């Protein structure tokens, strides 16, 4: 019997899954990323790192 | 809104507030009206708690014919106490209270 | 009942997987899969090579932890 | 009485490449968030990729034998298209600046929006298959659940305002927006329509519909594209039908008698792409939901709250004799 | 404020206990902790409570009622007329769901939504008495009739049932269409949907004098939706069906129950809204060839609802008999006969019902019945002499004074087509009897004993109708007192 | 008053018309029940929304009677949709 | 005479609708959609009696039929598929 | 003119509606009526009853009855020289002019307030009968 | 700062959704003259009749 | 509006009463034979004056 | 009859079926005043006038 | 008593113990609060 019946803990639990505390902290985190500088390489000027030991031509 | 309380068969008794209010009638309830409240509800409860032992649910039934003999009776007692005022029951008891 | 098919080209099936399954209108009572499409036949082709030409069809195996089937076939050596 | 044409043309064409553009931002703004750059290569930031999808589609063979009555399969885009559209007709961008001006022009706005569900329907059922009929007819039922969400929100706006036109709705925000006080409603607005239009995590209907089947079907090149553009068509409506109703119309968001130089026009613009970019933003930013709870869900936490939400704003409006 | 719902608390009544006993019922038939439990007869009893409290509460406020009149207006009228006809159609409703407890638990039929909707038919009814518009005259109607629509098909086994239901629905619908119709044009022709105004635009003028081929052709068509409401020949299409196809309970609650309040509206239409004497001649061809061929067609059946469907016919063309003749006496005998064809119809389907505990289908079933049960074999032959007109017992007064009214107004006729029709009538009921007392079939079927209420309810009919002769003042008087106060 | 709809009639027809010329342009070059069970919920809780929109724009002209009125009605449709609950039908 | 065209209309969906409903004993599907035509007649009806007279009571009733075409035909398509299931 | 060809179209749809091949085009058809329906009452100056035909008829009711096919499977005579400048409006009365739907709303649950309540129980009648009859539930 | 390529796409649709109401705000004005106005009712529809009435008879 | 209608009924009463006598003087002219014509008269026997009906429902909103 | 208006101002034929109705309330035969039951009946449709202006067309049209 | 119960029965449904909280303000406010300003 999985309780969580106590008069304080109820309002704070009841609260969190109706106001989308959850999804909104979800969601705030994409928004950080989107103002981040990207990770992608134009690729025909700017060419991946690459090492001594690649296997090529 | 415009409300008009007027009978088409006048009262044959003296009346005593024409149009009276709910917590007056409700304060104006007699022994009798009492009596017949406290019968009805009664009834009702022996029904419900009888009724329901075949299928099981034995205290439910109880509130739920408690529930309904509640209303049945405070309307009927209501019913009473206002006619009883309006003047279209015998009504000797609060003619007389009416005067003192 | 109707027996319909999956085989979705979108890598969301991880591709190259077949399924045929009997559901009862909505809810599936019984899903067949029907693998091979990726028999490549690298157990017969083992026997074939020298215990050094064969390390490469272990990479080729699980292709997303290729040094976990390394491991395997070095230390069963 | 010549003047209308051109007024309808000039509400249509902007629509079609609006619509093209927000596919572009939608593709643009998805790269983003997940740190990439989206089409950057053709024109100068990818504003010519949408062209170039045109022209590509337009330049491929049509498949067109259409397997059936050759009549309902055709009618389906065109009747979604032109319900589109026509929603279109009421909407008070700034003051003027609205094509009709009916009396009523809401319950006309619900009325378009309930009979835009026979176009996914008929084109389901004129699609011979025995899949993509039953997923669109459970997007239908989707739809159709969500509209009642939809109506107990707008009767919730309408008792407020005290009537259903809707420029004399924006004028009655001059106070404040609506939006800071029905914030919940507006949240649950913001729901129902991103739940009515399969434009959400409440998507999976049609998303397993092409997972099992691959749209092995009557697919014509571009005629199966008007679905598409009325979808999006129907993303910029619900867009703008919540900065119509809970936040300003076209006022002033937070604004002293200082920054005048700009007309209400874009006020109202900027309020509609900030919806599409939390549309946007809500797609890529939580997984996708069930149907089996999504019908649940939208009867069982939108429907009893919303009617509360209307027996509040009613119970409080009358007893201080708040009404209009 | 709030004294003016004096005037309908039997109704709030009714619908508050209603609503609780729908949520209980819906609240305890899922409970795991029970382990969903077969509470029909719970909510049966229940309902007879609740529907004798609001018998006891319209009984208690004669001089209410009648109180604020002026605000109720708009919206219904009630008077004497219409107190007494509720105070019997409530009875009759409590006396039907009082005979149908045992079949709740003899063949397992634990719905507790059947007894909701006859308590909502029931409220619908009472709405309909105290109708006093055309507006509120068919809502009421239709209340009853989706309460009828719905419980007809309740039975979702039997392919009786269903097709019965279906064609329920769809003779209905296209009845309360006919009857719709009509009032629209009664409505465009002169505005005033209100009986009170209609009765008084109307009067100003006769038919005769001008021709108005609205007013007219509508009067027609609500007349025409009428007799398709309470199955009077030749409206008479699908009925037998009807009443073979649905269950025995519902069976037993119509015939009685809706044929009442419809009648009680019918009498309110008629008595105001026609003055050009023009439905005399709808309602005696009509009733005429209600007698006829109700008496010519339940000779030649042989299973048992349906002779009671033909039966029931017969007596609305009998009842019928006194809307031809518009005197005081008319309606009295008019009403009267509903009285007691109710009473008697109450009778017939409890007998009905008991045997109904072995299935009983046909009639030849019931053989040699005066051996296994003799004391209810003499009760379905009382029963059925009373249905037959038999001079010591009730009904033969209906007819006797039903008689009477028609040769008042000078209908000579319909004397003469009742008499003949009347010893049709009694022919194969007396066939019924030879059947059950004098023959006996080589296979005899055993019926288990009944149950408490039923038993108490038919004691009760059988004294009503044997020693009615003796003392039938007061129903006399009720009648007559009724048949004035549709004016004073 | 009413002007305002040929507007909305020409618009239709212009409407129609792109739409064709949108589609002629490359030509130039098994029963489940919850389904009606959701119909009949939508229909039902879609009369009501009729129902509110003469309330809702009305509301001042009428107080603390009209409401009370709505209030009823919607608790009678409550109750119906509390019985709609519980049975389940509501549910997949 | 624009009142004669709205009520011969109204009269011709009305026979139409009866039409419907007679001739076909078994399709049991257009005697629903005749049935629905029926009340549309009469709210027809009601409401272009209410506008020439210029009184309520005719858009009051006419709004309050809907209840009813829309109780009857949702009760009517649960006995149909229920009459369905037997066969088939 | 625009009454008379839109009356003939919606006599035309009502007409193929009882004679029609298949389930599916006789709703298609029975759509239309509605549609024309609306739009005669949107000529006859009731704009929201106009619009409830939309909503409730072929937004609701058509809907039902397609799921249900999907599966299963004396006048004045026309001479008006000299009336159509005989035109008295009566200027009082114009101001404060109420639409459709405050003057339907101001009586409507107000002063017939118990036929309102008896369409509400009209709508539980018809929630609870498609619930009995049709839960299955296997 | 890098983020602007993302609002680009947004602009533009913003841009011609301003010109969606712009388009028909002048050409409205172009031939009638005047705005629309918000509230057109019996009694405004009467005036402007009769305004339309004694201009022409002026 | 409640203090600017009295002008324009009285022009509305003007126009009017122009179209009426107009009106009447055109029937007085057609009609000078079958005796028995009165011209123009209050087809209300109560005499209460209503504007002259015109058979077009609703007029006032398109 | 009713006395509620479409515009919401009255019905126009309200007054002339009160007249109707307060001479009926006191008027045991209605042969009295059934001049008010024709005027509140021909308000409702404007028949008598409809006939007039049918003959002023019919004199019209015999000019042929 | 009632309490734990309730409690209960707000901790497993939050959006209809919210609704009827809503709604129970929502008709307390013209139900009790309405009268005893219309006193002033
Ligand atoms: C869902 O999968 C799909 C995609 O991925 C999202 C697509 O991008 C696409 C591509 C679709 C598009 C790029 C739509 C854009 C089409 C157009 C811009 C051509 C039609 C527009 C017009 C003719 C209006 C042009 C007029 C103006 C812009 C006004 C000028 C001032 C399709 C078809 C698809 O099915
Ligand atoms: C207030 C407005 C109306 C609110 C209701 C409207 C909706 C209608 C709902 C009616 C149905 C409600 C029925 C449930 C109510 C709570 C049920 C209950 O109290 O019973 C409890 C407990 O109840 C009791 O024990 C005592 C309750 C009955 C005693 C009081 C009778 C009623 C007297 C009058 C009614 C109250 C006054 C009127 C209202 C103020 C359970 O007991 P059991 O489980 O049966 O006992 C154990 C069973 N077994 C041995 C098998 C394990
Ligand atoms: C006026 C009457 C008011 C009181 C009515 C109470 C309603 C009781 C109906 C109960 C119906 C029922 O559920 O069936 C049970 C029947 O209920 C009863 O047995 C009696 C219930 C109470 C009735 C009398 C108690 C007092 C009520 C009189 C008023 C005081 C089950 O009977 P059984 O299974 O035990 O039968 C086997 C039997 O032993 C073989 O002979
Ligand atoms: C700044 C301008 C921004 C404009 C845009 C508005 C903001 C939009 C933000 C959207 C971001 C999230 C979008 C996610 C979309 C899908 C999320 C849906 C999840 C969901 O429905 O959860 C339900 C609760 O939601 C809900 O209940 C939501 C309704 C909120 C109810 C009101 C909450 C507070 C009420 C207090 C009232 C105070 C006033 C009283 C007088 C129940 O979730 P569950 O399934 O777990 O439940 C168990 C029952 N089966």
């Amino acid at each position: 019997k999985e309780i969580s019946k106590d008069w304080n803990t109820v309002f704070e639990r009841s609260i969190n899954t109706l106001f989308l505390t959850e999804m909104v902290r979800g969601l705030s985190l994409t928004l950080k990323y989107f103002f981040d500088p990207k990770v992608t390489i134009n690729y025909p000027f700017e060419k991946g790192p690459l090492s001594p030991r690649f296997r090529g031509e | 809104m415009n409300t008009d309380i007027t009978a088409l068969e006048k009262a044959q008794y003296p009346v005593v507030d024409r149009n009276p209010a709910f917590t007056k009638v409700v304060g104006n309830f007699s022994t009798l009206d009492y009596l017949r409240f406290s019968t009805i509800t009664g009834i009702s409860v022996t029904v419900g708690y009888l009724s329901g032992i075949k299928p099981g649910i034995k205290g439910p039934s109880m509130v739920t014919g408690g529930l309904i003999g509640l209303m049945g009776g405070f309307m009927y007692a209501y019913q009473n106490s206002a006619g009883r005022l309006m003047g279209f029951f015998p009504n000797d008891g609060e003619v007389a209270s009416y005067q003192k | 009942n109707f027996t319909l098919n999956f085989g979705p080209q979108h890598p969301a099936a991880h591709g190259v997987l077949r399924l045929v399954l009997e559901m009862n209108g909505e809810v599936v009572e019984r899903a067949e899969p029907h693998i091979g499409l990726l028999h490549r036949g690298t157990e017969k082709l083992i026997e074939y090579k020298t215990y050094l030409q064969a390390l490469p069809y272990f990479d080729r195996l699980d292709y997303v932890s290729m040094m976990a089937q390394e491991h395997a076939y070095s230390l069963a050596v | 009485y010549i003047a209308v044409p051109a007024e309808i043309l000039g509400i249509i064409l902007p629509l079609l490449l609006g619509v093209a553009f927000l596919v572009l931002a939608e593709r643009k703004v998805m790269a983003f968030v997940q740190r990439r750059k989206g089409p950057d290569v053709v024109g100068s930031f990818g504003l010519l990729q949408p062209l170039a999808d045109g022209l590509k589609l337009i330049l491929k063979e049509p498949i067109s034998p259409s397997s059936a009555n050759f009549f309902l399969f055709r009618m389906a885009p065109v009747a979604t298209f032109m319900l589109s559209l026509v929603a279109w007709a009421v909407v008070p961008f700034d003051y003027g600046m609205v094509l009709s001006d009916l009396n009523i022009g809401l319950l006309y706005l619900f009325a378009i929006s309930s009979l835009g569900v026979y176009g996914i329907i008929i084109a389901g059922r004129s699609s011979n298959s025995k899949y993509a009929f039953l997923g669109a007819l459970r997007s239908a039922a989707q739809m159709v659940s969500y509209e009642v969400s939809i109506g107990l929100i707008l009767i919730t706006v309408l008792i407020c305002v005290g009537s259903c036109n809707l420029s004399e709705i924006v004028m009655a925000q001059k106070q404040i927006w609506f939006g800071i006080p029905l914030f919940p409603v507006l949240v649950m607005f913001f729901i129902s329509c991103l739940a009515e239009t399969n434009r959400a995590p409440f998507d999976l209907p049609e998303a397993e519909a092409e997972l099992v089947a691959g749209y092995n079907v009557e697919y014509s090149s571009m005629g199966f594209a008007l679905f598409f553009l009325g979808e999006y068509a129907n993303m910029i409506l619900m867009s703008g039908l919540c900065t119509l109703f809970f936040l300003g119309g076209w006022l002033p968001i937070l604004d002293l008698p200082i920054f005048k130089k700009i007309p209400g026009s874009i006020w109202f613009s900027i309020k509609v792409l900030f919806f599409l970019f939390l549309y946007i933003w809500v797609r890529a930013a939580f997984p996708r939901y069930r149907y089996d709870q999504l019908m649940g869900l939208g009867w069982k936490v939108f429907l009893p709250l919303s009617l509360a939400w209307v027996v509040s704003v009613s119970g409080l409006l009358v007893t201080f004799q708040w009404l209009p | 404020m709030f004294n003016l719902f004096l005037a309908v608390f039997p109704e709030i009544f009714i619908i508050n206990a209603t609503f609780i006993l729908l949520i209980h019922g819906v609240v305890f038939s899922t409970s795991k902790k029970y382990d969903y439990p077969p509470l029909a007869s719970n909510v049966g009893w229940l309902g007879l409570l609740s529907v004798l409290i609001t018998l006891l509460l319209l009984a208690a406020g004669a001089p209410l009622l009648t109180i604020a009149h002026l605000f109720w207006n708009n919206l219904f009228r009630r008077d004497n007329f219409t107190y007494f006809c509720q105070i019997f159609l409530l009875l009759s409703t409590a006396g039907t769901i009082s005979m149908c407890f045992d079949f709740f638990d003899q063949e397992r039929f634990d719905a507790f939504e059947f007894i909701v909707l006859i308590l909502l038919s029931t409220c619908g009814m009472l709405f309909m008495i105290s109708a006093y518009d055309l507006i509120a005259m068919y809502l009421a109607i239709e209340l009853q009739s989706l309460c009828f629509y719905v419980i007809a098909a309740s039975k979702r086994k039997s392919e009786f049932s269903t097709e019965a239901g279906l064609k329920y629905l769809i003779l209905g619908a296209f009845s309360s269409g006919i009857l719709l119709f009509g009032c629209s044009m009664i409505y465009g022709s002169t505005g005033a949907t209100h009986f009170d105004q209609l009765a008084k635009i109307l009067t100003g003028y006769e038919i005769t004098g001008a021709r108005s081929s609205g007013i007219f052709m509508g009067i027609l068509f609500i007349a025409v939706g009428f007799l398709f409401k309470i199955t009077a020949v030749p409206f008479h299409m699908w009925a037998p069906d009807i009443y073979e196809g649905s269950p025995t309970p519902v069976t037993a609650f119509l015939s009685i129950a809706p044929k009442i309040s419809i009648f009680a509206n019918i009498l309110r239409v008629f008595i105001y809204g026609s003055y050009g004497a023009t439905l005399q001649q709808i309602f005696f061809f009509c009733s005429i060839a209600s007698m006829i061929l109700g008496a010519l067609a339940a000779m030649a059946q042989t299973k048992v609802k349906r002779l009671l469907a033909y039966s029931s016919i017969g007596h609305v063309g009998y009842i019928c008999i006194g809307f031809s003749c518009g005197t005081i006496e008319g309606i009295q005998s008019l009403l009267i006969g509903i009285f007691i064809y109710a009473l008697m119809t109450m009778d017939a389907f409890a007998i009905v019902l008991a045997l109904r505990q072995t299935r009983v289908k046909y009639i030849a079933d019931l053989g040699a019945l005066a051996k296994t049960n003799p004391i209810l074999a003499i009760t379905f032959s009382i029963t059925m002499f009373s249905y037959a007109g038999i001079p010591p017992l009730a009904g033969f007064c209906s007819k006797f004074y039903l008689f009477f009214a028609a040769l008042g107004c000078g209908a000579y006729f319909l004397a003469l087509v009742g008499v003949v029709t009347s010893v049709i009538g009694c022919f194969y009921y007396i066939r019924l009897v030879k059947r059950m007392f004098f023959d006996t079939p080589r296979t005899w079927i055993l019926y288990e004993p009944m149950d408490r209420n039923k038993s108490l309810l038919l004691a009760m009919t059988s004294f009503f109708i044997t020693l009615f002769l003796l003392y039938p003042s007061p129903l006399f008087s009720v009648t007559h007192q009724m048949a004035l106060s549709l004016y004073l | 008053m009413m002007l305002e709809f040929a507007p909305i009639f020409i618009y239709l027809v212009i409407s129609l018309l792109v739409s064709l010329i949108l589609l002629g342009v490359p030509f130039l070059f098994r029963f489940d029940i919850r389904f009606y069970l959701v119909s009949i919920l939508f229909l039902i809780f879609d009369l009501e929304v009729t129902f509110f929109f003469p309330w809702a724009v009305s509301l001042n002209k009428i107080d603390l009677f009209g409401f009370w009125s709505m209030m009823a009605f919607l608790f009678i449709l409550t109750i119906g949709f509390l019985y709609e609950w519980k049975r389940g039908a509501l549910d997949w | 005479m624009d009142l004669i065209k709205y009520f011969t209309f109204s009269m011709i969906i009305f026979i139409l609708g009866i039409w419907g409903i007679l001739l076909n004993r078994r399709n049991i599907l257009i005697m629903l959609m005749s049935i629905e035509l029926m009340l549309l007649a009469v709210n027809l009806n009601f409401l272009v009696f209410s506008v020439s007279l210029d009184d309520m009571m005719g858009q009051v009733f006419a709004l309050l039929v809907l209840t009813v075409a829309a109780a009857e035909s949702a009760i009517g398509l649960a006995i149909f598929v229920i009459t369905f299931r037997v066969r088939g | 003119m625009i009454l008379s060809v839109l009356s003939s179209l919606a006599l035309v749809s009502g007409l193929m509606v009882v004679r029609a091949k298949n389930p599916v085009h006789s709703v298609l058809f029975f759509i239309l009526v509605f549609c024309d329906t609306s739009g005669l009452l949107l000529l006859l100056g009731l704009d929201f009853f106009a619009m409830i035909f939309l909503v409730v008829y072929i937004g609701a009711i058509a809907v039902l009855f397609l799921f249900v096919v999907m599966m299963f499977h004396i006048p004045l005579l026309p001479t008006q020289r000299n009336t159509t400048s005989l035109r008295y409006t009566v200027y009082a009365g114009k101001v404060r002019s109420w639409t459709n739907l405050e003057t339907l709303g101001n009586l409507l649950y107000t002063y017939y307030f118990v036929w309102f309540l008896v369409s509400s129980l009209i709508l539980l009648v018809a929630m609870i009968g498609a619930i009995v009859l049709t839960m299955h539930r296997t | 700062l890098v983020w602007l390529e993302a609002m680009l796409p947004l602009g533009i649709i913003g841009g011609m959704l301003c010109i969606m109401g712009n388009s028909q705000y002048y050409i409205h004005k172009a031939y009638h003259g005047r705005p629309k106005h918000i509230g057109h009712d019996e009694w405004d529809v009467a005036m402007e009749r009769r305004d339309k009435k004694v201009v022409e008879k002026a | 509006r409640r203090t600017i209608l009295p002008i324009l009924q009285a022009e509305e009463d003007e126009r009017f009463v122009s179209e009426w006598k107009k009106y009447l003087e055109y029937e007085a002219d057609v009609m000078k034979d079958v005796p028995g014509w009165k011209v123009g008269e209050n087809v209300y026997n109560s005499g209460r004056w209503m504007p002259p009906a015109t058979g077009e429902l609703r007029p006032d909103v398109w | 009859a009713s006395g509620w208006g479409i515009t919401g101002n009255k019905g126009r034929c309200y007054d002339f079926w009160m007249d109707f109705s307060e001479c009926m309330s006191h008027c045991r035969e209605p042969k009295d005043c059934t001049l008010l039951r024709e005027d509140y009946l021909e308000c409702l449709h404007h028949s008598k006038e409809f006939q007039r202006r049918n003959r002023i067309y019919k004199e019209e049209q015999r000019k042929l | 008593p009632v309490m734990e119960k309730l409690r209960m029965f707000v901790a497993q449904e939050p959006v209809v113990a919210a609704s009827c909280l809503i709604g129970g303000v929502g008709l307390f406010l013209p139900a009790v609060v309405r009268p005893i300003l219309d006193s002033l």
